[PDB]
């Protein structure tokens, strides 16, 4: 016996079902850390990552919510984006938006 | 892509299908739906979804609440669900999905720069707590039960008084306006009940038009037919509820003369089983009526090895008996019986008990609503197993029937359901926050209309807030004026519509009973049933159709040893 | 530990029992509130060791003789009176004429 | 039929005749009279008296009291009888016979469903104790005093600053209105002291105008002649009262040129044994005069064997002395006298000193002014006797004596009379109920204004009130809007004709102090001895009419380790 | 004629040239100035100079002070000089000479009957300190900061809610509000900061007009170039502070880009050297810009061996990182920083860090906050020496330096220097008096707007205040509606203009914010450098112009365990 | 002693922990409060005899075992956590996964 414990039934849980997604290849050319939230629009993060910014435009990370991808310098990835959904109106961020897209 | 279920319930809580132990008992609840989008969940912290354009939004305070419980494992009446929860305005707006509308789909609890978030993935939330059977003995008893996880208080007494120590009553206009005035220091709603007794009706409708919401029938001050006539006419009149403890000596009449005196009016059965007091040694039958609503106190909650020793002496010292005079000593074993006491945990596994209370430190403990309700619930499973409305294989049903019987059911014999007892938009949002290994012992976060009121605290001076000493401090919800805006305090409509909280300069918020009257043991939330019961005057035991109503006492119980210093 | 406010009001009373446990090692006779202490103290032990609300009942009057105690002290006490968590939960033990 | 007078004391209290040991202590009380009629004593419980259309009837609120306290032993200046207390609107109703007058006769206090019960039968119940020599050097010092059944707390001071902790002064009209707003907070009736010192009368004028009820002239401030003249001439004018402690350095001239410079002008004397402070050696003398009021305060309070030691060196502490300076020493020697300490005790006896108080945190104990009251008394019973106006074979004249000291002479002192001091119709109704075995050190309730508020409480969550931890607690009458309704601000006729209560925003009842002018030492009850006293200047003997006036040091005293954990 | 220094020192305490040891630590101040007239000095009790006709003089109230503190040694910014102080309407009235201008020369501070005396000398008191950080987790911050010294709390939460345990943030009008309604029964001045973090301006302005004096921008809620944009686009129309915790992920860019984003704006940077947040590794960088006014948080403050080990695991278990996961230890490795921890305490020291604060229960110790200053400034003479600021053989510019960062840098940095911050006529009498031995730790007397609102106590019940135990209790000044009348609650000019105070009925006295915008890193006192600095992107080393910043870890630190029961 | 709050809530965790090392002195497997108060005041001891924060997260590991503590107390227990005045002063002391 385990106070509180959890019987999980086993098995996966599929995330963002149903939605556009797109890989990006991802290079960190500054010489400080990187770090990126699962929600976070993906086109206006830190201008030291380098990839393709007008693919990304409307996209956040494809990954469980809340999570982050860490870039050290000169560390390059491919990541999975997924796009935003609701009103799909971006503010916030580098204010490269600031509305509908 | 694609999380595995046991990561995906480390990071954001159980979801549909998972299972959880309730504390150290053999419960277990099952999640039955969850509200997400899988993927779309709202978590706070660096780098985390509530964030500015993120999973928070650009709304106006207008448009977005003011808190949200984030992955929540509801535990209520109507559903084991999993569900972000919002609050605004003090009271509950929604049970759904928080975020932003910009970029999330299916949002509905917008979160903006005015929200507050209190992380609830992994934590069990349920509605408050409401005891219905407080004597005002001291006000130290907020405080208790509030720690406990009880949000509403409803009875009577001025302090520690003869009266008080015997009764819920808070005797007379005088009274009942300090104690309205003093309600308004101590971080739980109130609402008072007076003194039943007489049989001129102008003595009690004086009493509700200063403020009590209800009216107590006590044998001390005699429970005689005339007197629990006046109290029921007058109720009927004013849309307050009447509680009642019965002649136990039977002296003006048997249960069935009580019974006759009712005549199918509304009433509420303090302590139903009878140890608690009542007609000797068949209160109990009282149960099997529809206008009746029956609950028990706790001490005889559940029945345990240890219960006969220690209320046959605790009723020896109460009443003063003394083991050396026969006729004391036949009294007594008359009220104290282990037929009534281990009947009476079958009958909440039935529901035809349907509320649980404390009787505050006048034959009950003020702490231990919540907990004993749950040890019944653990010992019934044990003896029973599975209730026949049970579907899966999980106890959601008996936890439901449970629940119901110290938050929706005594909001309902009371006329507050409007306000309180549920999780459910419009009401009040007095929410308690568990931590699964604690749940029903000792909550993680006590809600008071918005605010929190009180939750552990570790040292004031550390650099956070989890090191030792860990214990129940009061927060900024029990603090003067934002704890009155935070709590109720309940008045009758003939002492709203006096102005008697202009008079008294009442400084909380305001809300008025009604539904006192119409309400039956037909709408006891999974616990309308009206047994055939009897009870043989010669032995005692508790029969239905028939059939013999027993259990067996406890020698060990869960929610016990484990978690208390002393 | 989540102490609830009853719990920190038993470590008072633990901690009072200390005093009077210290003074009857020193050949003390006991006044009215060390008396009432230790035997309060002695019965929250016996619920956590898991003994019997009957077995208290009796065991707590043998904790202090008359002779234990200052003159009057019996009398101040008829009986004594404490809750505890024993394994079937919060019971109450009352001691009868403790202190004979 | 009969029953035995063994059985009705156990079953009522006791009654005519019957006698009562105080606590441990070697004084006895004798039941007077009984206002019962027997057979028709009113008791509140199971099967009980009190109950509809027994010894509860049916009339209205207006038609009963709000409380009855059911067979208290009352003990007062005034007698010691046995009878109900009817309690109502806050204030006494009436000492007499309560019940149901539809079926029981002689019945002058009307119990109702609007009335509430304190059961008083095996207690002595007593007017609440009111201390005049208070320095406010902390806000705990209330609830000290009330734990202990001072209910009324007459003094000055601003906090733990250097004026107060010598002091019982509120200095000037900005602390004294910070002072009334911060007594709202206080479970104890209040009245406060200006600054007297000064030759100026229209900076003592200012005081009184912004609320002080008298004004302390403190030899720490200058207590000159012409301070104590400017003082009496204000009192004069405005019905204040002034408080003294004299010239003890005799800088400005010796007992008599404070005698001279007083002018036969009503005053009351602090510490008038001179250890707390005065004149050196012959304060005492002042208790000859019929103008002056004389109080002791209590570590001199009986005489005993650790006195001198203790106080020769609290002395020393006090005033930064070191015993290497031998003019320092020489001061101390001149202030601690045994010869006036022992007389002290039996000028006291003789009812030459009139009132007994703390002098709190300023050489005094604030929970101690009652039980070293009764110390006294029983001090002086052991190596004196009975006094000449006793009559029978019990205490009862140097109880009311006794009793007078902190109730009814500190109230009439401090021109409160009206409102406090005393059981009688139409005061306000502070009442301690004390178990005979506790009586003097540790109530079993204390009654502010018709509610209780603060009593012995056991543990919160227990199923009855009584397990332990056993210890006092605030109760209702000591919160919020409730305590406001339950205490009294005094002021000064200027303070409220000026509305200073409507401009502080003052939320407590509001009394005015008046007949400070016009109180005499012949006015104080069972106390208004003048005898002809002398000090010699050498020996510092004390004698009335060339008599030497002595006692022996206590080595044991009741109320002492039989009672207290420390 | 003449009286030797050292007995003049041990009378009045210290005067010109004479030293005092600050506690345990190495530091010397010596007495700058005296303003008395040798042989005219105030000191209070029997026989004493403050007496009618002598030190104390005839004026009304309105023509002396309320309150005179006497013999003080200031310790302030402006000086380290032996005065009067004198106290008037809760506010500062003069430093200078007390006394009667009747019969004593250069009298300032008339002293009438009017005046209450604390005594300070042999004492050094300083203005009540002022912690920007707070995280309002729970209303037991107020009475352990308070009892610490400090007199005004600025910050954001709601309670123990996930928002606030990460944030300085009391998000939305509705919480505002309530925030505010608690805050009148909290006996320090507060301030609320709200959360910053939203593109869209009306949703911040809206929490501006709901009362909060300044908005925090967290990386938790988003701490992007857009929300510090519209935070400071606000607080410049609003004249509110911004306060920063920065992207530590520099998710959204590097230091550089917030530092663009922030267009040389006015910005309060929080915990400037990083571990408690912000770009990693070179936030630290800040100090070095004209419109940043940068404080530390305290538990870096000082570089000591159980540092690193703390805070990395610190770091650790607030995260929820585990040791596994070499991204999570990436992530701890990035923040916590031997070389920006030792830099720090030097940045300090050259007055290139403005400020000190907590980051109460949320990576800081809200008790803390001047002991560990004074440890940075002691650990800063051992390994450093003497200032180049510093004249004579003595610490008192060092002294001044760092007082400064707890008192006067804090109130301008947040528009309330008017108001509170220093000693200086016309400011609320916010005043802490500490004996030498005790200076920074423990407090002997802590005033609020001229009442005595905290101060160590002994026996409520003994003889004399001094005996055992004692231990901080709250004071008058902490006591309803006088705590009302000698705290503040700081609001915004919109919410002042908008009618807050009467609509919410907020009690205490208002005061309104104003030079949040014109303030920069020049206008700190004492701390106006701002160096060149630079980290190293692989090393950490921190440089300016190119030089090595650092110091090594304490073994032992004074105001430590000579002091503290645990 | 001029106690401050934390001091004097200090004094209550001093207290809880006397309450479990009396049980455990009586061999019974402490509880959930009893065993978190335990550990707790060792270190505080710890800290009051000068050791270092890493030497005492590594020492409050080796106070309690799961053979001494009921069922479930060690999962209830993930870490202890608690602040003392070192010689360096206050530090924060967190013992991970203490019973096992
Ligand atoms: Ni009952
Ligand atoms: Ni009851
Ligand atoms: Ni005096
Ligand atoms: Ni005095
Ligand atoms: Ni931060
Ligand atoms: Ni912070």
């Amino acid at each position: 016996m385990i106070p509180g414990e959890y019987h999980v039934k086993p098995g996966q849980i599929a995330l963002n079902t149903g939605r556009a997604t797109c890989r990006v290849v991802v290079e960190n050319h500054g010489d400080r850390p990187i770090q990126v939230g699962s929600h976070y629009h993906f086109a206006e993060v830190n201008p030291a990552l380098k990839f393709d910014r007008q693919q990304a435009a409307g996209y956040r990370l494809n990954i469980p919510a809340g999570t982050a991808v860490r870039f050290e310098p000169g560390q390059k990835r491919e990541v999975e984006l997924v796009a935003f959904a609701g009103h799909r109106a971006v503010f916030g961020f580098r204010g490269e938006v600031m509305g509908p897209l | 892509s694609n999380i595995s279920r046991q990561a995906y319930a480390d990071m954001f809580g159980p979801t549909v299908g998972d299972k959880v132990r309730l504390a150290d008992t053999e419960l277990w609840i099952e999640v039955e739906d969850d509200l997400t989008t899988y993927g779309e969940e709202v978590k706070f912290g660096g780098g985390k979804v509530i964030r500015d354009g993120m999973g928070q939004g650009q709304m106006l305070a207008a448009d977005c609440v003011d808190l949200v419980l984030t992955n929540a494992l509801i535990v209520d009446h109507w559903g084991i669900v999993k569900a972000d929860i919002g609050v605004k305005d003090g009271r509950i707006f929604a049970i759904g999905k928080a975020g932003n509308p910009d970029i999330q789909p299916n949002v509905t609890i917008p979160i903006g720069a005015a929200t507050e978030v209190i992380a609830a993935e992994g934590k069990i939330v349920t509605a408050g707590g409401i005891d219905t059977h407080i004597h005002w003995i001291c006000p130290q008893q907020a405080e208790e039960a509030l720690v406990s996880g009880v949000t509403t208080m409803v009875g009577g007494g001025t302090g520690p008084a003869a009266g008080t120590h015997a009764t819920t009553c808070t005797p007379g206009p005088w009274y009942i306006s300090r104690m309205l005035q003093a309600a308004d220091s101590l971080p739980v709603n109130i609402g008072l009940l007076g003194k039943g007794n007489v049989s001129q009706p102008d003595a009690l409708r004086e009493q509700v038009a200063a403020g009590v919401i209800g009216l107590k029938i006590h044998e001390d001050w005699g429970a005689t037919p005339a007197a629990i006539d006046c109290a029921l006419t007058v109720a009927d009149e004013m849309d307050i509820q009447v509680a009642l403890h019965s002649d136990t000596l039977n002296e003006s009449g048997f249960v069935e003369d009580t019974l006759a005196a009712i005549g199918g009016r509304t009433i509420h059965t303090f302590h139903t089983e009878g140890a608690g007091g009542g007609h000797a040694p068949d209160i109990i039958t009282a149960c099997a009526h529809p206008n009746i609503l029956p609950s028990s106190t706790n001490p005889t909650l559940p029945y345990t090895l240890n219960t006969i020793d220690e209320h046959l002496d605790m009723l020896m010292v109460c009443h003063h008996l003394d083991p050396d005079i026969a006729e004391d000593v036949a009294f007594a074993e008359s009220r104290i019986r282990r037929e009534t006491i281990a009947a009476e945990d079958v009958l909440h596994d039935l529901g035809a008990f349907s509320l649980t209370s404390s009787d505050s430190q006048a034959m009950g403990r003020v702490g231990e609503v919540i907990l004993r309700t749950w040890q019944v619930a653990h010992r019934m499973k044990v003896q029973r197993g599975a209730l026949a409305e049970e579907t899966g294989d999980n106890d959601n049903f008996r936890v439901k029937r449970y629940i119901a019987k110290y938050t929706i059911n005594p909001a309902l014999t009371h006329g507050i359901a409007h306000e309180v007892g549920s999780i459910e938009v419009g009401k009040l949002a007095d929410l308690v926050v568990w931590s699964p290994a604690f749940f029903g012992v000792k909550p993680a976060t006590v809600i008071k209309g918005g605010m929190i009121a009180i939750a552990p605290m570790g040292d004031i001076n550390a650099s956070i807030p989890t090191p030792q000493p860990v214990h129940y401090r009061p927060m900024f919800g029990a603090l003067g004026s934002a704890r009155h805006h935070c709590r109720l305090t309940f008045l009758s409509q003939a002492a709203a519509a006096n102005g008697v909280a202009e008079r008294l300069n009442l400084r909380s918020a305001i809300a008025v009973v009604k539904g006192c009257r119409t309400v039956q043991k037909a709408d006891m939330v999974h616990n309308s049933l009206q047994p055939n019961i009897t009870v043989d005057a010669q032995t005692y035991e508790v029969r239905v159709d028939g059939e013999l109503i027993t259990s067996e006492p406890a020698d060990v119980l869960p929610m016990a040893q484990r978690y208390f210093l002393f | 530990m989540e102490l609830t406010p009853r719990e920190k009001d038993k470590l008072l009373l633990f901690t009072a029992a200390l005093v009077a446990e210290r003074r009857l090692a020193r050949g003390l006779k006991l006044n009215y509130p060390e008396s009432v202490a230790l035997i309060s103290a002695f019965i929250m032990e016996g619920a956590r060791d898991g003994k019997s609300v009957a077995s208290l009942m009796e065991e707590g009057r043998h904790v202090l003789t008359r002779e234990q105690v200052m003159e009057g002290v019996p009398e101040m006490i008829p009986d004594i009176q404490v809750e505890a968590t024993f394994p079937d939960g919060s019971k109450l033990v009352t001691v009868h004429n403790p202190i004979i």
